[PDB]
């Protein structure tokens, strides 16, 4: 409230923010003075906890905050970074821009976190700043959960969790000290500047403590000696400050016990507060050697050559923060003492300047040297209890996980209460705020922690991630959980969603493509396994209830709005399954048990999808035709080997015999199973007596959208098992295919190109060649040299026309 | 053959410890152990064998069915461990009793050719006892105890071991033969697959740095598909072994091309250009960096048609074979192995030296501080220091200050000061020849090479017994016998060498050390001293002179042999153990011809046409180079 | 005898103790460094139980 702060915030604000912040290429090298630039921003961040500052102003430390630190480094942000992830769980609108900064901040030291090499440069965190990281994630995202929906709240939170996510290394083993004996500054809540030191006036010296304060006290009280006389303090008995006359210069022995108090009672203290967090020294055997040898000098010993490690640093450096605390404790009640006024100096000790401090650091590196040259060996009061690096469990990805599977089982039981209120009158619920978070935060969270680190969901110590970072098995299943537990959160869900069920799709592509399954296959829960199982039923069942009645309601809406969904995102959802199915080569293990003959049911159905037509075929008829081929690229057996097909070692009915299907009432061949879908013979006969007919696509559209497609994703998946490749194990294998075959069929799709050059086109050329990009990467270069040349001739011969083509 | 009471009691108990430390093995392997039931162990199953397969123990032929027990996989991957460890015992008993591996099987030598690893032990033998464990583990199972098998670690060492600290070696043409303008072209045929680097690099690139690490060499690091200049990228397509790559530049447009197979290589992005713009500066040379067990080939291009990928990708283009029109092979120049001593850089990282003048009261000096202490890239490790001149030792040894002693004496001193705050184990002070060229993170004195050349008499006796090494050196460590370290007096070891006799002794602080040494006539010796760095400041030599001593100055030089001022020329300086040397393959090698003339007559080695190289001697070093 | 020291898998052969010889400078066999031959002396291992 005083009005000089309102004119040194507007001075600030207005000449210092800015100049700052256009200087922000020149804060790149401060490795020298990171104790100051540290200072500074905490400083920044305290104004930042300016309560009177105008919007404008806010705006001004924003803007500068966030251009200083953009460029400036994470190995001087860490100490900020403690007091930001401390602030931030008050979830105010004024923690907004310190949660812009924390979101920005891991985008920009991405590698540095994510690798664990990091920038060479930069190098890798010391861990403790990731175990500071991941309570960071864990309270965002937790007060996230237990928050009212504020709108922009999550807009802004979104970017800095996904952020954090992808930083922090997903098989972070979590440290097994958890980090306690932080300091009570920290721990303070308001304004983190309580400095109360610890108790240690129980704790006493030992034997050997007492023989190092003897002649420690002898040192100090001879270089205090030495300085005396250096501002001219002389051996008079009397004690004159003008005359400087002293008779002090006797050794510390003839000095007098009173003299000695005082001088070595906060000696004393020092030591006491060696021992208060418990650090336990110890002294070599020269330590007392030296005591049994009692040419001497009684002069001091220069340490400054001599340097300590850094670890002792690092302890060293919370020392010079506990013995300012105690400075600080004594300012304090010196300020209420005075009851008026403020302290220039009442800032923290990270806060602090580093000249000033060095005070502190001369005392922590005395006292250090002093004592490793008596011998004794400091470190930590105890190491660690026991090493659970075996848990698997306290991987950072593994843990996160299973607080993911417990909130999307949550979001499940919160969906059948939305489906019984369905049923009720109310679609409102209180419930519904928690949903929102559900769905605008984990869904997105699931997404960016997926799409960066897809390949340590792929990484099961089959090299993903050659530095290592695997998934373990346990971890696969149980994401395979969580995608058929989505799958399940989405099943029929569209109205509960806020139409929001697109993200819900996205989602499922991207972990759909991120799924590994074939390890968890041949290694894991046989639960989850009847879980996916059943998945892939369900949808099943329900694609083929929906394309049945879509065809017996076909002349004419809950069905309707249920073969939408169906048409519009679970076709789509399984088509991205086979295709990254296919494409990893990895799910025919999936498709071994029922799952074969539930896919000959699929294909059938999808079958006859492309062989019917209507208004909603036509509007679906590239996500038909995507369909088909990914199944086809999914499928394991060559389905048009019918004559054959009892030959594929691997088809169930090889493998489990057939016996109880047999017994069943099922077709139990190939041959009856499909007998609408046509045969290779009469399938190439058919196509190729079309292809030279030279038909528009109008006329049979559905040919070149569907079969064509999935005759390419047949050859593409089948040449390999064809004896175009392999003419070894002839007749030892099912699939016999010759490289004539896709010769004469893309020389007919050439001819297609041509005859339908004239008139008619669509996206449906564009498609297609997307589509037959990799069969043009089968067929040899000698083919394309001839066979399609005159076809680019014609490609180009259209100059009348403006459609785009290869 | 007996049941387990008949059975010798002593057998029994080998047996039943045997069992023992066989689960103790499961155990220490973190085998779970657990049983379904022990119902399922108080129903034992039982079938019975012929009467040939009968026995006097009443216990079944075969109780457990073969049929029943089938292993697990994890469980068969964890009894070749097992039998590893029974064999590590059988031959750690072996040992204590004394045994050694003999190729065929001793009593009265008591050898064994079975004595050797597993991995590579007889393929019966192992596969006996490894049935037998085998046999023993599925029942240990099948009893009802379903083992529950421990984790099947992936982790592996990933062959990460290098003889001595050099990890790759670095090939490169000479300097002389850098192109500054043209198109060039050259082939590396990569015989195995890993960690190998190719491409061009300025004459100026570093033996031990990695190639294309710093701004000198670019570089293209396909066992990860990378380019290589002041950082990596990612580029190309990583090689099998057979793959060969052609490096291919082009001065006029600074350009990088890069090829495998004969198919050119190409950026993340869609463009061709390895490197899209470098300077011309001194010119590029061609360059290979080999990793650990690598074996590749350079094709300079001397015979054009040897290059097998240049007619489909290179000549077309236009690009010019490395040795276009050479009438001579080009010289190769390789990373040195072996570490020598050379002048401390005024731009050295690390190791900053300064002459100290030696006033009227003061010795000259020359101390050694590091410069990047405290800070990241800190050196911890050893580094070893030589004065540049050696002492010479008299050919034949026979067998204030005294002015007169000082002109007949022919001891010679210097002295070190271990900085007070440095720490004293850490640094060793003497001499050492000039075949001192052993590198070590870690240097203790017991490791230093000797040898003892024991001339005898007629009938045997010792009758001259002589010790030979290249370090004669005492650490400060145990020099500081009174304990403690003055300030106004710093650890202060004197070396004292009396040329006349070659004997080296040691003093501390006025105190003369036990430790001495003798050495042969004619005996090269250099000032040494080897410091971990542990402070800004580590040591500095004294050139002064103690009563009745020589400087050294008055034994390093010849014009100052009767000066007892002590003095410190310019060609004195000190000099550091380093790696950063290149060496020269020579053109030519010498004919060896080896082959075994039968059984009888072993392997014949025959060389039967000269070589001869001039050889530069610096008379200074005791070195010799071509 | 020398001639016993051989490792049973392995053929005594007079080798050049340097790794470069005299031959053609293309098929010059370029070697990296070699791997430590530790494994060549066969100290039992026992695990600790
Ligand atoms: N299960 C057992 N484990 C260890 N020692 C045993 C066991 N059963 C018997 N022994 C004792 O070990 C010795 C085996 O004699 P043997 O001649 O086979 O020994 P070896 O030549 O040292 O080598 P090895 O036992 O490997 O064939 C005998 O002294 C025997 O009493």
């Amino acid at each position: 409230a005083t009005d000089m702060a309102l004119a040194l915030n507007r001075y600030l604000c207005t000449a210092v923010l800015p100049l700052l912040t256009r200087c922000a290429p020149l804060f790149a090298g401060t490795e020298h003075h990171a104790s100051l630039i540290d200072s500074l921003l905490h400083t920044v961040y305290r104004l930042s906890k300016g309560c009177s500052l105008t919007k404008a102003q806010r705006d001004s430390i924003e803007v500068c905050l966030l251009s200083i630190c953009g460029q400036l480094r994470p190995s001087m942000m860490q100490h900020l970074l403690r007091r930001l992830v401390f602030d931030v769980p008050l979830l105010n609108e004024h923690a907004k821009m310190p949660l812009k900064l924390l979101t920005n901040h891991y985008e920009r030291c991405w590698k540095y976190y994510c690798l664990p090499g990091g920038w060479g440069n930069f190098g890798a965190a010391s861990e403790e700043e990731l175990h500071l990281s991941r309570k960071l994630f864990w309270g965002i995202f937790d007060a996230l959960s237990q928050k009212k929906y504020e709108q922009e709240l999550f807009k802004l939170a979104l970017p800095c969790l996904s952020a954090v996510a992808g930083a922090l290394p997903p098989d972070y083993m979590e440290s097994n000290y958890v980090s306690m004996m932080e300091k009570q500054s920290s721990m303070d809540s308001e304004g983190n500047f309580n400095p109360q030191p610890v108790d240690t006036s129980n704790i006493t010296i030992p034997e050997k403590l007492e023989y190092f304060i003897n002649k420690y006290a002898e040192h100090s009280h001879d270089k205090w000696s030495m300085d005396k006389l250096a501002n001219g303090w002389i051996y008079g008995e009397i004690y004159s400050d003008s005359s400087k006359v002293q008779p002090l210069m006797k050794p510390y022995k003839l000095l007098s016990e009173k003299e000695k108090e005082i001088y070595r009672w906060p000696i004393k203290e020092s030591l006491k507060t060696m021992l208060a967090w418990g650090w336990r020294i110890e002294r070599t055997r020269e330590g007392d050697s030296m005591a049994l040898y009692n040419g001497y000098s009684p002069r001091a010993i220069d340490m400054s050559n001599v340097t300590l490690s850094r670890d002792l640093h690092a302890m060293a450096e919370m020392m010079a923060e506990n013995y300012h605390n105690i400075w600080a404790k004594k300012k304090k009640m010196e300020l209420e003492s005075k009851g008026g006024g403020n302290h220039p100096l009442l800032v923290p000790y990270d806060t602090l300047t580093a000249k000033e401090k060095a005070k502190d650091r001369e005392k922590a590196q005395d006292i250090l040297k002093f004592l490793q040259i008596n011998g004794y060996a400091v470190s930590r009061g105890f190491k660690d209890l026991e090493l659970d690096t075996p848990s698997i469990e306290k991987r950072f990805a593994y843990s996160f996980l299973q607080q993911l599977i417990r909130y999307v089982d949550e979001a499940h039981q919160y969906i059948l209460e939305f489906d019984g209120g369905s049923r009720g009158k109310g679609e409102h619920f209180p419930y519904e705020q928690e949903i929102k978070f559900f769905a605008k935060v984990v869904l997105p969270l699931i997404d960016q922690y997926f799409k960066n680190h897809r390949l340590y969901f792929l990484s099961a110590a089959s090299r993903p991630l050659c530095s290592g970072g695997h998934a373990s098995n346990k971890e696969k299943e149980m994401v395979t959980s969580l995608f058929c537990k989505l799958g399940v959160l989405v099943r029929h869900r569209i109205s509960l969603f806020g139409n929001d069920a697109t993200s819900i799709v996205n989602c499922l592509h991207i972990l759909g493509q991120t799924l590994d399954a074939r390890t968890v296959m041949k290694t894991g829960l046989e639960s989850v396994k009847s879980a996916l199982r059943a998945f892939l039923d369900n949808a099943a069942e329900d694609l083929e209830k929906t394309m049945e009645n879509l065809k017996q309601g076909q002349f004419t809406k809950g069905v309707t709005q249920i073969i939408n969904y169906t048409t519009v995102a679970l076709l789509p959802m399984l088509s991205s399954l086979f295709e990254h199915i296919g494409q990893h080569q990895f799910g025919e293990d999936l498709i071994l048990e029922d799952v074969q003959v539930s896919c000959y049911r699929i294909l059938t159905s999808l079958y006859a999808l492309g062989t019917s037509k209507s208004i909603y075929v036509e509007r679906q008829r590239s996500a038909l035709g995507e369909c088909l081929a990914a199944f086809a690229g999914a499928f394991p057996v060559a389905f048009l080997e019918t004559h054959l097909d009892k030959h594929n070692i691997y088809s169930i009915y090889n493998t489990k015999s057939s016996r109880e299907r047999a017994a069943l009432s099922l077709p139990t061949n190939v041959e009856d199973v499909c007998p609408n879908i046509p045969s290779l013979e009469k399938l190439m006969e058919e196509i190729v007596e079309l292809a030279e007919s030279g038909i528009r696509y109008t006329q049979m559209p559905h040919v070149m959208e569907v079969i064509l497609p999935m005759l390419c994703s047949y050859m593409s998946r089948w040449w390999e098992h064809g004896p175009e490749n392999n003419p070894e194990r002839a007749e030892m294998c099912c699939t016999a295919l010759n490289s004539e075959h896709m010769n004469t069929l893309l020389g007919n799709i050439l001819k297609i190109i041509y005859n339908n050059l004239g008139i008619d086109e669509g996206a449906w050329m564009k498609r297609l060649a997307v589509f037959s990009q990799p069969i043009i990467n089968k067929v040899k270069p000698q083919l394309l040299k001839t066979h399609f040349l005159p076809l680019m001739e014609k490609l180009k011969k259209k100059a009348a026309t403006v459609v785009s083509e290869e | 053959l007996v049941e387990f009471s008949k059975l010798p009691e002593q057998e029994r108990n080998y047996n039943l410890q045997m069992s023992l430390e066989t689960l103790k093995t499961l155990l220490a392997l973190g085998c779970h152990v657990g049983i379904s039931d022990e119902h399922a162990e108080d129903k034992v199953k039982k079938m019975k064998l012929p009467k040939n397969y009968q026995l006097t123990s009443g216990y079944k032929p075969a109780p457990m069915d073969l049929s029943f027990i089938k292993l697990t996989p994890s469980q068969e991957a964890m009894v070749d461990k097992l039998a590893e460890n029974a064999h590590n015992v059988w031959a750690r008993d072996r040992i204590r009793q004394g045994w050694t591996y003999g190729i065929q099987q001793d009593v009265k030598n008591r050898r064994n050719p079975r004595l050797v690893p597993y991995t590579l032990l007889d393929d019966r033998t192992k596969k006996s006892n490894k049935d037998s464990l085998r046999e023993a583990v599925r029942t240990l199972l099948g009893y009802g105890y379903n083992l529950e098998a421990p984790d099947q670690d992936h982790a592996a060492r990933a062959e990460v071991c290098s003889g001595t600290g050099e990890r790759f070696r670095i090939f490169r043409a000479e300097k002389t033969y850098a192109v500054k303008a043209g198109r060039w072209y050259f082939e590396f045929e990569t015989v195995t697959a890993g960690d190998m680097r190719v491409g061009w690099s300025r004459p100026g690139c570093q033996p031990d740095q990695e190639l294309g690490s710093d701004e000198r060499a670019f570089a293209f690091d396909g066992f990860k598909a990378q380019r290589w200049h002041q950082g990596n990228e990612h580029y190309g397509r990583s090689w099998q072994a057979g793959d060969v790559v052609g490096c291919m530049v082009d001065m006029n447009e600074h350009t990088m091309m890069f090829t495998l197979n004969g198919e050119i290589l190409l950026d993340d992005s869609g463009s061709e250009l390895a490197f899209k713009d470098f300077d011309v500066g001194d010119g590029f040379i061609p360059v290979c960096s080999l990793g650990v067990a690598q074996v590749g080939r350079m094709n300079f291009g001397k015979d054009v048609s040897t290059l097998k990928y240049f007619t489909i990708c290179g000549l077309q283009e236009g690009y010019e074979p490395f040795a276009v029109n050479t009438n001579r092979d080009i010289t190769m120049w390789l990373s040195k192995r072996l570490p020598q001593f050379l002048q401390v850089p005024s731009n050295h990282e690390h190791i900053e030296v300064t002459r100290i003048d030696g006033t009227i009261d003061s010795s000259p000096c020359l101390k050694v501080t590091q410069k990047s202490f405290g800070s990241q890239n800190s050196n911890t490790d050893i580094m070893f220091y030589r004065l540049s001149m050696p002492i010479e030792c008299a050919e034949v040894f026979s067998k204030r200050d005294d002015y007169d002693f000082l002109m007949q004496t022919s001891t010679y001193y210097y002295s070190v000061r271990i900085f007070p705050g440095q720490e004293p184990a850490n640094v060793w002070v003497g001499w050492i020849t000039s075949d001192f060229h052993q590198y070590d993170t870690g240097f203790d004195l017991d490791r230093v090479r000797t040898v003892t050349v024991t001339l005898g008499d007629e009938k045997g006796k010792v009758h001259e017994s002589i010790k030979r090494s290249n370090c004669y050196m005492v650490c400060a460590g145990e020099s500081m016998s009174p304990g403690q370290g003055r300030n106004n007096n710093g650890l202060e070891i004197g070396c004292v060498v009396d040329a006349a006799s070659g004997l080296l002794t040691f003093i501390a602080n006025g105190k003369e050390l036990s430790t001495y040494y003798q050495v042969e006539p004619s005996t090269k010796l250099f000032p040494a001293v080897f410091a971990q760095a542990t402070s800004p400041n580590v040591f500095q030599f004294e050139l002064g002179r103690i009563k009745n001593v020589m400087p050294l100055s008055a034994g390093l030089f010849k014009s100052e042999h009767k000066n007892p001022v002590p003095q410190c020329p310019p060609r004195l300086h000190v000099q550091f153990l380093s790696h950063v040397l290149w060496s020269r393959m020579p053109n030519q090698f010498l004919k060896v011809d080896v082959s075994r003339i039968s059984e009888r007559q072993g392997w014949l080695v025959q060389c039967l046409d000269p070589l001869q190289f001039m050889s530069l001697h610096i008379p200074e070093e005791n070195r010799s180079v071509d | 005898p020398c001639y016993e020291a051989v490792l049973p898998k392995e053929k005594l052969k007079v080798e050049h103790s340097r790794e470069y010889k005299q031959e053609r400078t293309y098929t010059r066999d370029l070697l990296g460094p070699t791997v430590s031959l530790t494994q060549a002396a066969f100290t039992p291992i026992p695990v600790d139980t």
